[PDB]
């Protein structure tokens, strides 16, 4: 460890002063469980992907938007962001601005070329956190973050942020090995899977979510470009009514040794 | 194929 000129109550206040700068709803650091003062110092907080060399960004030429004069919930024909979607065409969003039940994976969201306000219905994930979340120790894993407040099924909690590596990058930093990794795949459509998000040094507090075989959050794909598939946000929606003070958990499938979780239908390997 | 985090794809099952 470097820093060990520093107290651990100097290294707690500094990543607490951290977490405060952070924008939006409030991250709190408690730690009741070892005598760990912090996660990492050197880690950064971001509120977008911090793209490396070598990946391609989508081309602004290609990128289409809605005309539609935000949208409109109740008639989600005219809104030309929800073409690539099946009928019956709506909006991945019920009018309590959650996901719906039988949206899929992909959500189509409005961009900055549409003729809309920043307050357009089909904009959840790009408004952002909404929830104060708390990072805390956990009793065999590492870190966790727990939402403070009720979150209904159908919640957006935040998107996983990091680095956006290509695939040559990944394996060299695919490894220091402790059990520990910040990478996740941007696997969801296969005719184009290329990169892969690193939250080690970048990310957002997602990158405290562990792993659960009953998962009480899930990941859907949240697409704003046209038909750019290698880079979309990662958004964390709550598939389950969660308390407050309830660890937040999602499927590292997506559906170091074993696995901790407690779940009765524990399948024993993270396999991520 | 990999020790890292997923999405499990777009095959259909209401994420
Ligand atoms: C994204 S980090 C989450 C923990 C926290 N960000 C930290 O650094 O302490 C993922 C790592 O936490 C551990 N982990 C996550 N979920 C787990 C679980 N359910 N059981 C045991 N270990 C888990 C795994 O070793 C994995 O490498
Ligand atoms: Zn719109
Ligand atoms: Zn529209
Ligand atoms: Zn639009
Ligand atoms: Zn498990």
């Amino acid at each position: 460890d470097s820093y060990t000129h520093l107290s651990f109550y100097e290294k707690r206040e500094l990543f607490r002063k951290k977490l405060r700068e952070i924008e939006g709803p409030e991250v709190t650091l408690v730690n009741e469980v070892d005598d760990e003062p912090c996660p990492s110092l050197d880690f950064q907080f971001i509120s977008q992907y911090r793209l490396t060399q070598g990946v391609i960004p989508p081309d602004p030429n290609f990128q289409s938007g809605c005309n539609c004069s935000g949208c409109d919930l109740n008639n989600p024909s005219r809104c030309e962001c929800l073409d690539d979607l099946d009928e019956p065409t709506h909006f991945a969003y019920d009018a309590q601005g959650r996901v719906r039940a039988d949206t899929g994976a992909v959500i189509y969201e409005c961009n900055s070329f549409c003729s809309c306000s920043m307050e357009c219905p089909n904009r959840v994930v790009q408004r952002g956190r909404t929830l104060p979340l708390e990072i805390f120790k956990t009793k065999e894993k590492g870190w966790g973050v727990r939402s403070l407040r009720f979150a209904p099924a159908g919640t957006f909690i935040t998107c996983y942020l990091g680095e956006v590596i290509t695939s040559a990058e990944a394996a060299k930093r695919d490894k220091d090995d402790d059990g520990i990794t910040y990478l996740f795949d941007l696997d969801m459509f296969d005719d184009a899977s290329e990169y892969t998000v690193d939250a080690q040094n970048y990310g957002d507090v997602s990158r405290f979510f562990n792993h659960s075989c009953s998962p009480n959050i899930a990941i859907y794909s949240a697409v704003r470009n046209h038909g750019f598939r290698t880079i979309y946000d990662l958004a964390f929606f709550a598939i389950k009514d969660i308390q407050p003070l309830e660890e937040l958990t999602f499927d590292y499938a997506g559906a170091r040794r074993q696995c901790k979780c407690g779940s009765a239908n524990c399948r024993g390997w993270l396999f991520g | 194929q990999t020790a890292r985090l997923s999405t499990g794809g777009c095959a259909p099952r209401k994420q």
